[PDB]
């Protein structure tokens, strides 16, 4: 069976992951217990009488997080040899989550992945949920991708991180650990998704119109998008797509895999009604600036390749008629190298609503996975941040004083210059 | 686990200790006589934190009271907080230092430093895992500053990779309550510069400015001021004992908040603070937090934040609240203010939430602030010093104990160049 | 009564080893002329720049045998090596004590010192006290006296900074100065990497103190000499290390940073220059922007598995080269001078 | 010229 | 201030072979410790020592206090004075690589070794030896056959001294008695050894410098062509009369021990005879010396200079 193992690394991939495993749980119709009074396989593992034990791996050096799991409602959910805590948190420090306080749980986690990848016959790939900023979420995903792409390597790794915002932001030392794990994890991850809160702080204000929107519905958010996402290995549809076609339609060069997500429809219970949410509304307004989940504007940029996930009660000839819409469309620019930039796929599952949520109860919804130049801009920004902080050498003792050479802050910024070429090359 | 060693020097670190115990153990749910009385399980979640355990569901703090007088030892002992600590961690002399910084650092402390290091050793050795040292002196006194510096020394060498957090009261610039104030206070951050990673500066002028304006007290006293400085030391380390959504440890804030690293002296402060009566006419939301926070007058450091650029800024909030109102506040905060923050660091505020509020409170918060501000407090110190010692003024005193010039003018070189370092960065 | 002076960077190349010529390594260094080389198509000039099959008696001549004149005059020297791991800082400051042709700057330097002494006019009395230390973790260590376990570093009236309560050892014949080497170097702290089999995880300071006394003229002069065989920044990925040699590591880079930072800092013309953020900056302050004639000996690898270390250590020592010096004589004054003052 | 060393008991 | 003699001593050895060979008797007789009989006509000195005895009992009673004073600050002389073949290299040198014998110089080393190795800690001690020989009123250093007739010069206070010989600095007791066994080397005895060492006393605690300087030198023959002594004697001749004009500047000889004649330094003299009966005459003419040498009374101060910062301070007033 087609089986995938999702890493959470990080307050923002296990606050992220308890979101997700609350959705999965209520689309698979299992209890928190674990007791369900197939599809499944997937995410779960049957035991000899009920539990279902889900594939996850939650990993955190802060142990509060972890704590609120194990004492949750989801508490007799996960195996507790899953839920791995340290001691001492990394302090947004790249150097403590890798080299100094990462090396103490990395054989943990790995002995754990090992055991999870031998009770399943036919996996897929890794979910990696973590953040960019955090000293876990930057230091401690790099060692464990070096880790995985040195064990399985051929097994796909796909990461679904929360990008630095251009203003909004929590850290100070934010652009270093950014720029630090994406020139290390660049040459592992092979499709990584990225969002930024301050997209999703947006989409919330003017869809679900709610003005003061917190962690908990961005995650459910996310939540929804991975599981738009996962939904073809789960459920039966018209054109399932897996995660290896997700790589081989999505990134055109092997340095170049660094889409952004985007969901249709994000309404509220009160425009649930007065609205048709059409198979072309939807793809059209998936592919608006302002619905995008990274603050960057697509018209500033080409499309390389866009997948459509569709979902529910879909019919392939109003796929065709949107995609066809789109393609006249002037605004939209995609590159010349590409005549043909879509791949569609559609599944009978329509969207589940949690209860207390804010989303509604639709019959279709779409996921829009574009490869687009327009993430340069951001890598730009985070650039100019890095290099506005590096030139009075700010923070640097910090790092450099848990094992990380001065040297190693040049090579990544040489290595985002490469990458920013990268795409303008492409681009043209 | 991520235990804290607490430290109480002199006169004014007992007796701000004192009332920092009180407010952690009413947050915490222990009654005076080491009992557990408290309603919510969040509270015995995290107690190993600033408590130990013992045989009878008595929970005993690991707090080290250390002077060179036993007057002030009786009388937090006699107090009403005074019986959950442990008897055997009272360490006193009989001797004390007189406002000498010499006799508190070369040879009254030294005689009692050897017995205060035994407990702080036992004490952390019955750690799971040490986060880091907890101290409340005053720099301007001589058990204080002297005593407390040179355990500071000596702790930092016994545990050089643990964080050093000295909660120090500074001399006010007004009104001095000793005459020697300079002299003790350029020795002792002659040292605190070195052993410390993050040192919080707070001023009596500052304190009686916030309870006289803010909080119109009629007559404020030192249980006050003690209060509101207990407020920001309980404030500083709650993401280490209560869940939240955006945790951040002592280390994450030096992290974020020291850039270079002799510039870790911060000024706190605190939110809400309303006057009984006006509460009703209050509206506790983020935005009226977070402008009591950046106010001036909110400091309880006596530099004004406008004559100055801010270098990092962390607001640790509590309660209930939207992660998007506070960092969209947080960062209008910055574009209204562009030219009191610094612009070779983008998003010079940290924010960290933590998801339990102090009782009866719906919100709180505590701002911590690296300005270069700070210069001024070091500027007048160093002024004062060289106009007592250019004539020698009280000096026979403190090298009657062992003490040279030459350790004067080093201690003075130090604060001109941290004052030099802190005009570099403006 | 001034005479700037720049700092003379001098830059040498060592061999490929055995553990980089077996593994698909290839010689990036091109030289051109005696005093540049070109890596990665792009220029750097410093002084001298030393191929790869310079002896030990060729870089002594072009660097150090200044210092001894210098140093005998009335002026203060100082040299210190910089670079990466299994670069070529020991070997140029020390190398093998005892053999004639492998010897490094510090052994050159006393006998030089030794004969220049010999030489000199018949009415001069020289006193030469030797001090030897170590910055291992941020302590400061005797490697003389292993009760001194860790030292502090004080100032002067006229603020300069010094050690204070390190061994000083008056010395006579160079025999007794390379004994005190070797019981330096016995109880300097070394470990075992990938990259370097003998690496150095201190940074030893050699001092030498040469107090010059005339009898006729009552003239007196004194001169400071440092000799600093710094370690070398470190990798993880390259040095493997676990345990104790990464917190050596970590106390190595941090320390290595804050130089650099004082060197790009009187580079750039500020204000504030961080002498204080480490005990080698203290140490050297007076080196760095002061009353020295300092010469930095950097050490490089050839290879391309090291082009990045190599790149940042030619811009340190390009930095380094711009930075100034403000050298004067040191010239106590003398008692029957003094006394002629206060009669006159 | 000559080098001294102090007798120091 | 204090007025100390210069203090003379008489020491007697014992007969020659030669002398028992050609029938020579034992004339001079000893009555007493502080004089001896010949002649039928008592000479008085301050100590005579017997034919017999041992050079441990002379030196133990003259140069012990030399090597204290000039340890201190007083600097220090002794002589020998006699006919030829009498016994003064055996009193000054005696055996230089002997235990036995170790006459003056080896044991006088030896011992200003040992008080330094003892007493205070807190105390630097620069101690530099030069060693030197004249004849025929020229100048020669010893420690280097390149210098020949060299010259005196003035120093700030009123004190010839040789200019240009080389000191060498010496830190153990086998330097010292190298350099002493190098210098009888180089020597080939009408010849005047001078010997000097300058210990300078330098305190950290109390920034007080003390300098003394002691002169173990020898003389030449007195069979009376000789001029250097014939100064002598009238220089000695100036003091026991008393009268002033005195010829300080006749012969080089005296140009060095000007100080040790009646300077500030305190000094002691001893005299060798032989008991023989066919030397009569010339015998006499020592001990009449010895009579006349303690006639002499010097001033002497402890040489004491202010360091480099005592100087400045005093600048200040
Ligand atoms: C009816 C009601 O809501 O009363 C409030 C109250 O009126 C106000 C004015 C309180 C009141 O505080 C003061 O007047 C005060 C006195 C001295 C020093 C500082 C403050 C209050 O006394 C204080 C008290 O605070 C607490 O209960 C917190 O848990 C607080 N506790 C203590 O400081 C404490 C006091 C005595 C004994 C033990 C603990 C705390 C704060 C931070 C960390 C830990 C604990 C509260 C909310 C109130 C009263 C009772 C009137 C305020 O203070 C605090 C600390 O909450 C003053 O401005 C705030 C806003 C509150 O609304
Ligand atoms: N979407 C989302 N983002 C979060 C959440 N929590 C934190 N973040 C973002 O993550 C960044 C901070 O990193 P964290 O993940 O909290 O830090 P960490 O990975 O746990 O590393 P340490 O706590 O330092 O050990 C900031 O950019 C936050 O905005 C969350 O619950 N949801
Ligand atoms: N010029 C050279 N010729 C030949 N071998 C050399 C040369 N320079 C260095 N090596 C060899 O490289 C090894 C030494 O590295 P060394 O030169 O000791 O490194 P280092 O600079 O002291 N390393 P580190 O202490 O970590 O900074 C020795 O065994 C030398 O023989
Ligand atoms: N006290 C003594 N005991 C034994 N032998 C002695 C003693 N005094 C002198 N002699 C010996 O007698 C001789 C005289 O010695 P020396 O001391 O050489 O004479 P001098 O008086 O120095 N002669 P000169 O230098 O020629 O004017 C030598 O052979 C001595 O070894
Ligand atoms: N807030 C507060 N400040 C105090 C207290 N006692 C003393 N101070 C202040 O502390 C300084 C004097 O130092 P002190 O601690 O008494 O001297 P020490 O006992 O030698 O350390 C002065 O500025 C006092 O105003 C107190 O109980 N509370
Ligand atoms: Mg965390
Ligand atoms: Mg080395
Ligand atoms: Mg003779």
């Amino acid at each position: 069976m087609r089986e995938c193992i999702s890493i959470h690394v990080g307050q923002a991939g296990v606050q992220i992951g308890n979101a997700c495993w609350e959705l999965y749980c209520l689309e698979h119709g299992i209890q928190p217990d674990g007791q369900m009074p197939d599809s499944f396989n997937t995410f779960f593992s049957e035991t000899g009488a009920g539990k279902h034990v889900p594939r996850a791996v939650f990993v955190d050096l802060e142990p509060t997080v972890i704590d609120e799991v194990r004492t949750g409602t989801y508490r007799q959910l996960f195996h507790p040899e899953q839920l791995i805590t340290g001691k001492e948190d990394a302090a947004n420090n790249y150097a403590r989550g890798h080299y100094t306080i990462g090396k103490e749980i990395i054989d943990l986690v790995l002995d754990r992945i090992r055991k999870l990848a031998d009770q399943c016959t036919g996996l897929q790939g890794f979910l990696v949920f973590h953040s960019f900023g955090g000293g876990t979420g930057s230091g401690f995903t790099s060692l464990l991708m070096e880790r995985l792409s040195v064990d399985y390597g051929k097994k796909s790794k796909l990461e679904f991180s929360i990008y630095p915002a251009p203003q909004v932001s929590t850290a100070v030392v934010e652009p270093y650990n950014s720029i630090l794990t994406t020139h290390t994890t660049l040459e592992h991850s092979d499709c990584a998704f990225m969002v930024d809160n301050e997209a999703i702080y947006d989409i919330c204000r003017r869809n679900l119109d709610i003005e003061r929107p917190t962690y908990t519905n961005l995650n459910r958010l996310i939540s929804q998008i991975v599981s738009s996402i996962t939904a073809s290995l789960r459920f039966d549809g018209a054109l399932n797509v897996d995660l290896t076609e997700f790589q081989t339609n999505l990134v055109p060069y092997p340095r170049i895999h660094f889409p952004l997500a985007t969901y249709a429809p994000v309404i509220s219970a009160e425009k649930a009604y007065h609205e048709q949410l059409s198979v072309a509304e939807i793809t059209n307004a998936c592919f608006e600036p302002a619905n995008q989940m990274v603050k960057c504007d697509p018209r500033h940029g080409k499309y390389m390749a866009c997948c459509l996930l569709y979902r529910g009660d879909v019919v392939p000839k109003d796929v065709n008629a949107a995609i066809a819409t789109i393609k006249t469309k002037r605004s939209i620019q995609f590159v010349d190298w590409c005549p043909t930039g879509f791949k569609v796929g559609i599944n009978y599952q329509p969207p589940t609503v949690v209860p207390g949520g804010d989303l509604a109860k639709v019959q279709r919804a779409v996921c829009m996975l574009s490869n687009t130049t327009a993430i340069a801009e951001a890598w730009a920004r985070l650039d100019h941040k890095f290099d506005l902080m590096y030139a009075k050498r700010a923070f640097v003792h910090w790092y450099v004083g848990e094992g990380m050479e001065e040297g190693e802050f040049s090579e990544a910024r040489e290595d985002m210059a490469a990458l920013e070429k990268d795409y303008e090359e492409v681009g043209v | 686990m991520r235990e804290i060693v607490h430290i109480q020097a002199g006169q004014c670190g007992n007796q701000i200790g004192a009332k920092f115990w009180e407010v952690i153990s009413d947050e915490h749910g222990i009654d005076p006589t080491g009992s557990y009385h408290g309603d919510s399980d969040l509270q015995l979640e995290r107690i190993n934190v600033y408590y130990n355990e013992a045989a009878g569901n008595k929970y005993v703090p690991r707090a080290i009271l250390v002077d060179l007088e036993p007057g002030t030892m009786d009388s937090v002992r006699s107090g009403p907080f005074g019986q959950i600590f442990r008897p055997d961690n009272f360490v006193f002399g009989q001797s004390g230092a007189g406002n000498n910084w010499a006799k508190g650092h070369y040879t009254e402390g030294a005689e009692l430093v050897d017995s205060v290091l035994d407990v702080v050793r036992k004490e952390s050795e019955s750690c799971d895992c040490l986060q880091g040292f907890q101290l409340t002196h005053s720099l301007g006194g001589g058990t204080g500053s002297g005593m407390g510096t040179l355990l500071i020394s000596k702790i930092r060498e016994e545990y050089p990779d643990r964080i050093m957090n000295t909660f120090s009261v500074v001399p006010s610039p007004k009104v001095s309550d000793t005459v020697v104030e300079p002299y003790n206070a350029t020795l002792s951050v002659h040292q605190l510069v070195e052993n410390t990673d993050e040192t919080y500066c707070i001023d009596n002028e500052a304190l009686y400015d916030i309870c006289f304006r803010t909080l119109k007290l009629t007559t404020p006293t030192y249980g006050d001021l003690n209060h509101l400085v207990s407020a920001t030391m309980s404030g500083v380390t709650t993401c280490l004992r209560f869940p939240g959504q955006l945790n951040a440890d002592l280390r994450k804030l030096a992290v974020n908040m020291v850039p270079f690293p002799r510039l870790h002296f911060f000024m706190p402060g605190f939110a809400p603070l309303t006057s009984r009566g006006s509460q009703q006419y209050r509206a506790l939301t983020v935005p009226e937090l977070t402008q009591q926070m950046f106010d001036a007058k909110n400091m309880m450091a006596a530099c004004d934040p406008r004559h100055g650029r801010y270098l990092t800024v962390a607001a640790v909030f509590r309660g209930r609240m939207s992660m998007k109102e506070v960092d969209e506040q947080m960062l209008n905060v910055q574009n209204k203010n562009s030219s009191y923050f610094v612009e070779w660091i983008p998003n010079n505020v940290k924010t960290a939430v933590c998801d339990i509020p102090p009782r009866g409170l719906k919100m709180s918060a505590t701002f911590i602030g690296n300005s270069t501000a700070i210069q001024e407090l070091f500027k007048r110190i160093s002024e004062q010093f060289t106009a007592m010692f250019r004539r020698k003024a009280f000096l026979h005193w403190y090298t009657g104990e062992g003490m040279d010039e030459m350790e004067f003018t080093e201690a003075e070189s130090n604060m001109n160049d941290l004052v030099s370092e802190y005009q570099q960065y403006q | 009564d001034l005479a700037e002076c720049n700092i003379k960077v001098m830059c040498r190349f060592r061999p490929l080893n055995e553990s980089e010529v077996n593994r698909g390594d290839k010689y990036i260094a091109k030289f051109q002329g005696e005093d540049t080389v070109v890596i990665a198509s792009k220029p750097y000039a410093f002084d001298r720049v030393f191929q790869s099959s310079t002896s030990q008696e060729q870089v002594y001549n072009d660097c150090a045998k200044k210092i001894v004149k210098d140093v005998l005059e009335g002026y203060n020297g100082t040299i210190f090596a910089y670079g990466q791991t299994s670069s070529g800082k020991t070997h140029t400051m020390e190398g093998k004590l005892h053999d004639p042709e492998g010897m490094g700057i510090i052994p050159r330097i006393v006998q030089d010192i030794f004969n220049y002494i010999y030489s000199m006019d018949e009415n001069l009395e020289f006193h030469i006290k030797v001090s030897y230390f170590e910055i291992y973790l941020d302590k400061i260590r005797d490697l003389l006296d292993v009760s001194k376990t860790n030292l502090s570093v004080h100032e002067d009236k006229n603020r300069v900074p010094y050690v204070k309560g390190c061994t000083e050892r008056f010395v006579c014949s160079p025999d007794e100065v390379m004994d005190t080497i070797d019981e330096g170097k016995s109880n300097r702290h070394v470990a075992v990497t990938n990259m370097n089999e003998h690496s150095s995880r201190s940074h030893s300071i050699f001092l030498i103190n040469v107090k010059q006394e005339n009898t006729q003229t009552e003239q007196k002069l004194s001169g400071k000499l440092y000799l600093v065989d710094l370690a070398g920044s470190e990798k993880v990925s390259k040095t493997g290390a676990e345990g104790a040699v990464l917190d050596e590591a970590k106390n190595i880079n941090k320390s290595l940073s804050a130089l650099g930072n004082v060197i790009s800092a009187l580079a750039e013309g500020s204000t504030y220059v961080p002498y204080r953020d480490s005990k080698m900056t203290r140490i050297l302050q007076d080196s760095l922007g002061g009353n020295c004639r300092t010469t930095i000996v950097i050490c490089c690898s050839p290879s391309s598995y090291n082009e990045s270390e190599t790149k940042s250590t030619l811009l340190f020592g390009q930095r380094a080269k711009t930075i100034k010096n403000t050298v004067c004589v040191n010239v106590e004054l003398t008692a029957e001078q003094w006394k002629k003052k206060y009669e006159k």
